[PDB]
């Protein structure tokens, strides 16, 4: 099944580049000051009674109206989370929620996390997921986008200290990327199968007469931004494996073009908008290689599975355990490298029931920090760090001062740039202790050996990196648990953005400079091998003996 | 040169153990690396003193190999620090002596006294005859003698000071052995270039470049990130099983923070400042260098920086009914009286060209004609028939008095020469003229294979004459450059340099007069020279002793070596530790977890030895990198994305390949020695 | 500085066309255009549900398609707390439920090989899944057909009409609808 | 009463906070 699982591989790979394109395109003149064609006249009325027009404010204002937005959908997330048994839309009349476990989830949907504690059948009301959790999904997604907007606007404008204007990137993006799209997706998610209603919890009397019942609710509405703004964290407690939330694999295909979409075409986008496109396709390539081989050797070590299911009397060595039947073992192991690089955190097989060299990848990708095709737009500027540091060191190769796109890196972006680059590491190693060493933490387990830390470090790091995938056996649901990886996630967003953006502020500065016919080509395959050399080295030298003890302890037991 | 000699590394080794205490923790990764050596020594102490189990001697071997580390880079730093101090005090005090000549009148009537020179100051005009000390610096406004600078230089061969117009410069430690002269103060001793050298190079400390100081962020940022994976594994473990202990702990953290750049990056600073000092080339900042090897452009002038000399013979052009033979016969005739070296260049091309070396002078009949500027002509009295050499105008018009009117083949080789950028000099045989003779500037310094060097490098080598544009397009064709500039105002030099600076490259230039001082000040290199001015000296950047305007390519070289070896040293310590993680990592935790035993692709002894042998390898790098951080990387003219290439292949595949040699034969050794 | 009127007036609109509209008109367009499917799938003969064709619900009976065995919290294919087993490849626990699962399988199917397929012994991703491969689909039919008097053909002309493949052949798997395939069976031999 | 780790944890937070402040300045 090698030959079906490298064609899977290459036709993602060419429909996401397919439909990215276009895409790239419209993102980039997002990104420029030029509106989208056929709406400037509703772009005037709605920025005349939104009050927000003639503010092309600096890297300060433009991060305190992102920080300022996030913390407002924090406030009002978490009271309505903390208050949804007095809200409308109570069919199961499920009581409010607890403070910590409302917190965590509050923190989570706001820092385009997604982690999930708890169990949306039997947990949250209709009006919380379909008026809180969905608008949060919209919001931290938007929150990205205008980040990296911000990023590129930087690297692209010349002298001037204006980025420019937070609240009219949001309203665009979510009003003209986002929603535009979505509607799409989900229709075409009722359209296979997947559900959108506001019915009472169906009882159903099935051929054996066993009382069973089915939750219903506003599933595809929530689930298009779920995949399409990298936000992962489903509607129900398995994420993507359920059949009301993923029914074919054509939807599935979908799910998985969604969640690469909005990187693929920012990336296209940046391209577009420095003015030659192989300074974006350089990007496309450095992404796509460490996706390629990801995704292999998670694919090989799924398709060689569990080795005692001969012994005890099976036929196939395939580790479908925690996989779904509708979905092979390589579309699921493609869906797991996906949702782990892209900092999505919607599984359709469990995480916690793979092998230790299949499971390891995923955990290593966000180990490295989510940059292969990471995030919306929060993972575009997650491997710019990486691109600084590669252009440093490559500027220190040549001789040269560094340099990135014309604009010279010094010590102002470098002390950033560091800053940014270990502050989820930090997070990651420094959580993993804490959570090993409290009682509270260390009885969370629900595998012996190497596994319960592997289970352990994937938590703390998912909520680290922003993904929100989950080695779904930890019992994460105690107020240490909630409280730690509330803290994990608040400040591995909001560490990363405020460094990335005084990266910005400082960078639209200084004045671009020519090629001169001397620089260092940025565009070419030396470059693209070094920044991957870079990317993995940096990833793979903080963490090898984080991840010694855990997945290559059990892969070698 | 210095070999590494026995008689200052054993010296500068005894000042090693004095950077131990509060002199390490200026350098971060030291100081990280020093405090787990003194918590492994304490970790010992109580380990043999039975408050702690264990073997404790494992644990004294770690800590005194973690010791020798922090001497390693400490022995590294100093060794940089002491060739920079011999070179230093090699340089200055060649000779001190407070003769002061203290007098008032300049002629050769004055007195003379003993003051010292710290307190001769301030314009204080200075007689020094033959075989005496020229105490300060400053200029020659009477005399001119043939000076010796070798003592500061470093040259050797004798060099003549012309006093007044263009050599009106002296220093401070030369001799004077022809003539007497005269000696102006100018600017205080304690004040000049060399005093500045010796102030920066001994006893001030010298100032990080902001190149330094981002790969010094750099290094923070991975012994933070090795720091915070190192430590929180006690905790990873003691789930695990059996917790690790402390001293494998420290042993790993200092085997993967970057020690081997960490240790050697002032080495490599302070190399190069001594490599500056080494090709006579006075900086008073690492910056400049380090900014001198980015720039893109040169500016350099014409009128003694490549044209060394006047306007002299290269080409004869006869036109109608003269022969070049008769002609060159005829031009030897008439500046066989030319002391001029245009008149020796045109002898010396004229034999050259045709075998014109014996004459006859007494049966000439002639009377010698010295060359007088009042009628700006030159000659000899061969025949009856007169014949003179001058400017062209003044030949027509003596011409015009004796009878004769200009011919037109003549005219139109003249304006042959005025449009190919040449002084046209015409001989006249009587009333019938012979020839013009075409006098471009010329080079003759060598300067075309260093421009060539340049275009290879690839630095716009801009060049500035102040004649007309074709004589400018002319001389440049020849000397190679690929931006020639004519009509040299100093205002058109400071609209040039800010055209350049505002397009957005880095300028560098050398100018020794006082004429481009603004520009000097003005430039982010300025590369003043030995024969320039004092003002010059001090308002520019830096001061180049051996006076040569191909210097600046050396400086851009050693400037480009410093940023390539610290570059090179910090992938090879990043790419370092994939092969401590190998001989490590599966030694670390094999009583805990026996399953990744398998991970030791190198098939060690034990862990204690992998242990001992990845420490012993980081400690041994440091000093087998040394010679390679002193003399800094090969610096080849390459493509910016080949010499990329060249540096990875080189260094980063040694930091993958060459420390699975290293610690398996440290480990080899170990075996065989019996220790394990 | 001071932008709360456009902080607060941007979150309100956006939280409004994010909220209240988004879902509104998501829900009013799938309602209008594919109510079934949108209803949660589900099957109603004489006003009594009958389960959903997605969901799939416990088959233990001697006469009927075994789906693939479940990992619920409280019972076994229990829509209201989904998740499977995430037990580690390395888990005695998990080898021992394999175990269990392969030995009661070989003994309910005594006509049917040895080799049973590894659907039928591991566990769903969502806990709760209405499909199998027909690879091991037919791996039941003699036991179904002992049981229930049929055929092996007709059996296997009623796999091949309730399997459902794939658009594209890799994208996925050929499956078939076991709650389907079980309620047309009891039909048939009603 | 958790010595070994009590210090352990201070020490190790101790030299993070050096590093941090070292990259925060330019000595
Ligand atoms: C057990 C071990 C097994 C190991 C197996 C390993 C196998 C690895 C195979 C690797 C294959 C090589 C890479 C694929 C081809 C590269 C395509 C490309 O360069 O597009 C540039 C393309 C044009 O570049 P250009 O030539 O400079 O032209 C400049 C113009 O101005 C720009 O003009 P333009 O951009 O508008 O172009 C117009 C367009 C025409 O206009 C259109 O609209 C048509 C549609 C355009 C689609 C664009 C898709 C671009 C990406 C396609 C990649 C698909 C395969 C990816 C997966 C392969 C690996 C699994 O023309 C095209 O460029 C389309 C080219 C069609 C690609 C053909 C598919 C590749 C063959 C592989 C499948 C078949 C192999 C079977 C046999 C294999 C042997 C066993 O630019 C883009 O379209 C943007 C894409 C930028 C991202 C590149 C994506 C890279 C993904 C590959 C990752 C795999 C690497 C890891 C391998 C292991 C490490 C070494
Ligand atoms: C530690 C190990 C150190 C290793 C050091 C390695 C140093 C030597 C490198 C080997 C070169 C040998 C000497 C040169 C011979 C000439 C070779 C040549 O033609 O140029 C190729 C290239 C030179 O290109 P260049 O210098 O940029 O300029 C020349 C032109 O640009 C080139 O021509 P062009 O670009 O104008 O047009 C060619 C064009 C079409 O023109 C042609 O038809 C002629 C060329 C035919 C090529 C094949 C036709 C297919 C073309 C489609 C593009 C697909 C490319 C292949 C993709 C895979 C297919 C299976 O095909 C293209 O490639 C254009 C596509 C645009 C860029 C796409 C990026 C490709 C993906 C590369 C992934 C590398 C992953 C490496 C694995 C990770 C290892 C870390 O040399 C290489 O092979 C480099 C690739 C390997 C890089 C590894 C080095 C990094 C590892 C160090 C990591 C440690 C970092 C430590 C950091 C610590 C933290 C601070
Ligand atoms: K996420
Ligand atoms: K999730
Ligand atoms: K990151
Ligand atoms: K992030
Ligand atoms: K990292
Ligand atoms: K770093
Ligand atoms: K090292």
């Amino acid at each position: 099944m090698a030959a079906q699982g490298f064609l899977l591989i290459a036709t993602f790979l060419l429909v996401l580049m397919v439909l990215a394109r276009p895409l790239g395109s419209g993102l980039a003149r997002l990104i420029n000051d030029i509106p989208l064609p056929g709406t400037t006249g509703v772009e005037r009325v709605l920025f005349r009674a939104l009050g927000v027009s003639d503010r092309e404010m600096n890297w300060k204002q433009y991060l305190c109206a992102i920080l300022g937005l996030n913390m407002l959908g924090l406030a009002v997330l978490f009271f309505m989370l903390l208050g949804q048994h007095y809200l409308p839309l109570n069919p199961q009349q499920l009581p409010g929620l607890s403070w910590d476990l409302a917190l965590n989830t509050a923190v989570s949907f706001v820092t385009n996390t997604n982690w999930q504690s708890y169990s949306g059948e039997t947990t949250l009301s209709y009006f919380s997921q379909m008026a809180g959790l969905t608008v949060q999904n919209f919001l931290s997604a938007a929150s990205g986008i205008a980040v990296i907007f911000a990023l590129i606007r930087a690297f692209t404008r010349q002298s001037m200290s204006t980025l420019g204007n937070a609240w009219v990137d949001l309203l665009r993006i979510t009003l003209w990327v986002l929603v535009p799209v979505a509607l799409l997706i989900a229709l075409f998610f009722i359209q296979q199968g997947a559900l959108q209603n506001f019915l009472p919890y169906q009882a159903v009397n099935t051929v054996e007469g066993a009382q069973q019942l089915l939750p219903m609710g506003p599933v595809a509405s929530q689930e298009a931004i779920k995949m399409l703004g990298t936000n992962g964290g489903g509607f129900f407690n398995a994420n993507s494996s359920h059949p009301f939330e993923n029914p074919t694999a054509l939807t599935n295909f979908v799910q998985m073009l969604a969640i690469f979409l909005i990187p693929t075409a920012l990336c296209f986008a940046f391209g577009e908008v420095m003015g030659d496109r192989r300074q974006g396709r350089m990007l496309l390539w450095a992404m796509s290689v460490i996706f390629v081989i990801c995704v292999g050797v998670v694919m090989w070590a799924e398709v060689q599975g569990n080795p005692h299911l001969l012994a005890l009397g099976t036929d196939s060595s395939i580790n479908m355990e925690g996989k779904e039947s509708r979905f092979g073992v390589l579309v699921s192991s493609l869906f797991a490298v996906v949702t782990t690089a892209a900092s999505c955190g919607a599984v359709i097989a469990m995480h916690d029931s793979f092998t230790a060299l299949g499971g390891m990848v995923p955990m290593w990708l966000m180990q490295i920090g989510e940059v292969v095709f990471g995030g919306v737009g929060s993972g575009l500027y997650g491997m710019m760090l990486f691109v600084l540091l590669a252009v440093f060191i490559a500027g220190l190769m040549i001789g040269r001062t560094p340099e990135y796109l014309g604009k010279k890196i010094d010590v102002r972006e470098m002390k950033l740039t560091a800053l940014a680059i270990l502050v989820t590491p930090t997070l990651v190693l420094m959580g993993a202790a804490l959570a090993m060493m409290t009682d509270a933490g260390r009885s969370a387990m629900l595998n012996p050996g190497p596994h319960g830390f592997s289970e352990v470090l994937y938590a703390v790091s998912s909520a680290a990196n922003n993904n929100g995938s989950a080695f779904a056996g930890l019992s994460a649901n105690s107020p240490f648990w909630n409280c730690l990886l509330a803290f994990c996630m608040f400040v591995g967003r909001f560490g990363v953005i405020i460094p990335v953006m005084a990266i910005a502020g400082s960078l639209v500065s200084k004045k671009s400079q020519a090629a001169s016919s001397g620089t260092l080509p940025t565009h070419g395959p030396l470059f693209v091998g070094l920044l991957i050399g870079t990317v993995l080295l940096v990833g793979a030298l903080t963490f090898i003996p984080a991840l010694a003890l855990g997945p290559v302890a059990e892969y070698l037991s | 040169a210095l070999f590494e000699p026995t008689l200052v590394v054993q010296a500068l080794k005894e000042a090693v153990k004095k950077l131990n205490p509060q002199a390490q923790w200026r350098n971060p990764v030291m100081f990280i690396v020093w405090i787990g050596s003194l918590l492994t020594t304490c970790i010992s102490i109580a380990m043999a003193s039975g408050a702690m189990p264990g073997n404790a001697l494992f644990s004294a071997a770690i800590s005194g190999w973690l010791w020798i580390t922090v001497l390693f880079a400490n022995f590294a730093e100093a060794l940089a620090e002491g060739r920079s101090k011999a070179q230093a005090n090699s340089l200055k005090g060649v000779k001190k002596t407070a003769f002061a000549r203290k007098l008032r009148e300049p002629k050769y009537g004055a007195a003379a006294d003993k003051v010292p020179a710290d307190q001769l100051r301030k314009g204080d005009i200075v007689l020094v005859e033959a075989g005496d000390i020229i105490p300060c610096d400053g200029e020659v406004i009477e005399g001119g003698a043939s000076v010796d600078e070798s003592a500061i230089t470093g040259e050797s061969a004798p060099v003549i000071r012309e006093s007044g117009g263009d050599f009106a410069s002296v220093t401070g430690g030369t001799r004077i052995l022809s003539d007497w002269l005269v000696i102006e103060c100018s600017v205080n001793p304690g004040e000049t270039f060399l005093d500045r050298m010796i102030a920066m190079v001994e006893g001030a400390q010298r100032r990080k470049t902001p190149n330094e100081i981002a790969l010094t962020i750099l290094l923070i940022a991975l012994t933070i990130v090795f720091l915070l994976a190192t430590a929180t594994l006690w905790p990873f473990s003691a789930w695990g099983g059996n917790a690790v202990s402390v001293t494998v702990l420290v042993a790993l953290l200092v085997c993967l923070i970057p020690t081997t750049i960490g240790g050697l990056l002032s080495a490599i600073g302070v190399a190069g400042m001594s490599r500056m000092l080494g090709a006579n080339v006075i900086a008073t900042s690492g910056r400049a260098v380090e900014a001198a090897g980015d720039v893109d452009v040169l500016l350099l002038n014409k009128t003694g920086t490549i044209t060394l000399g006047n306007r002299q013979a290269s080409e004869f052009i006869p036109a109608q009914g003269v022969d070049e033979k008769t002609l060159a016969d005829a031009a030897q005739l008439a500046s066989l009286a030319d002391e001029t070296p245009e008149g020796r260049s045109i002898v010396i091309l004229a034999k050259q060209r045709f075998n014109l070396r014996e004459r006859d002078v007494q049966s000439l009949h002639a009377t010698f004609v010295p060359f007088t500027a009042q009628s700006r002509m030159s000659g000899i009295n061969i025949d009856n028939r007169m014949i003179r050499k001058g400017s062209v105008d003044a030949i027509r018009r003596h011409v015009e008095a004796n009878g004769g009117h200009f011919p037109t083949d003549v005219d139109q080789k003249v304006d042959q020469v005025a449009r190919q950028g040449a002084t046209p000099l015409v001989v006249v045989e009587g009333s019938r003229v012979l020839g013009v003779i075409a006098l471009k500037d010329i080079v003759k310094g060598g300067i075309k294979e260093r421009f060539a060097q340049l275009r290879k490098m690839g630095i716009k080598t801009v060049m500035i004459t102040g004649d007309n544009r074709l004589t400018a397009a002319a001389i440049a064709a020849e000397a190679g450059v690929d931006d020639f500039l004519a009509e040299a105002t100093p205002e058109a030099k400071l609209a040039l340099i800010r055209q350049y600076q505002a397009e957005g490259r880095l300028v560098a230039m050398t100018g020794d007069g006082t004429n481009d001082a603004p520009a000097l000040a003005q430039a982010d290199v300025a590369v003043a020279m030995n024969s320039g001015t004092q003002a010059a000296k001090e308002a520019g950047n830096m001061v180049d002793l051996d006076s040569n305007p191909t210097k600046l390519i050396e400086v851009v070289h050693i400037g480009k070596q410093m940023l390539m070896t610290r570059g090179s040293l910090t992938t090879f310590s990043i790419a370092n530790d994939v092969a401590k993680y190998f001989a490590i990592i599966p030694a670390a935790f094999a009583a805990t977890y026996p399953q990744l035993n398998a991970l030791n692709i190198m098939c060690l002894h034990s862990p204690d030895s992998a242990i001992l042998s990845a420490v012993i390898f980081n400690a041994l790098i440091i000093v087998f990198l040394i010679p390679l951080a002193l003399k800094g990387v090969s610096y080849k003219p390459l493509t910016a994305s080949a010499m990329l290439r060249r540096n990875l292949w080189i260094y980063g595949l040694g930091g993958l390949l060459v420390p699975f040699i290293g610690i398996k034969v440290i480990d080899l050794l170990l075996t065989v020695c019996g220790l394990v | 500085m001071s932008g709360l009127r456009p902080a607060l007036s941007t979150f309100i609109f956006l939280l409004l066309i994010t909220g209240g509209v988004y879902p509104l008109l998501t829900t009013v367009l799938g309602q209008w255009w594919f109510p079934w499917q949108a209803n949660g799938s589900l099957i109603r003969e004489g006003d009594t549900v009958r389960g959903s064709a997605l969901i799939g619900q416990n088959f233990t009976g001697n006469g009927y398609f075994h789906g693939r065995p479940s990992a619920t919290a409280e019972m076994p294919y229990n829509p209201q707390a989904s998740g499977g087993s995430n037990l580690a490849v390395s888990n005695p626990e998990l080898d021992k439920l394999i175990a269990a699962r392969v030995a009661a399988l070989r003994a309910a199917n005594p006509d049917a090989s040895a080799s049973v397929p590894v659907e039928l012994v591991t566990a769903s991703a969502s806990g709760l899944d209405n499909n199998i491969t027909p690879q091991a689909a037919a791996w039941q039919i003699p036991r179904v057909a002992k049981a229930r008097n049929l055929s092996v053909e007709q059996l296997t002309q009623l796999i091949a009409k309730y399997s459902q493949q794939p658009l594209v052949k890799y994208i996925g798997q050929p499956v078939v609808n076991i709650v389907e395939l079980n309620l047309a069976l009891d039909k048939l031999d009603e | 009463m958790s010595a070994g780790v009590i210090t352990g944890v201070l020490l190790v937070f101790l030299l993070l906070g050096y590093l941090v402040y070292a990259l925060i300045n330019a000595e």
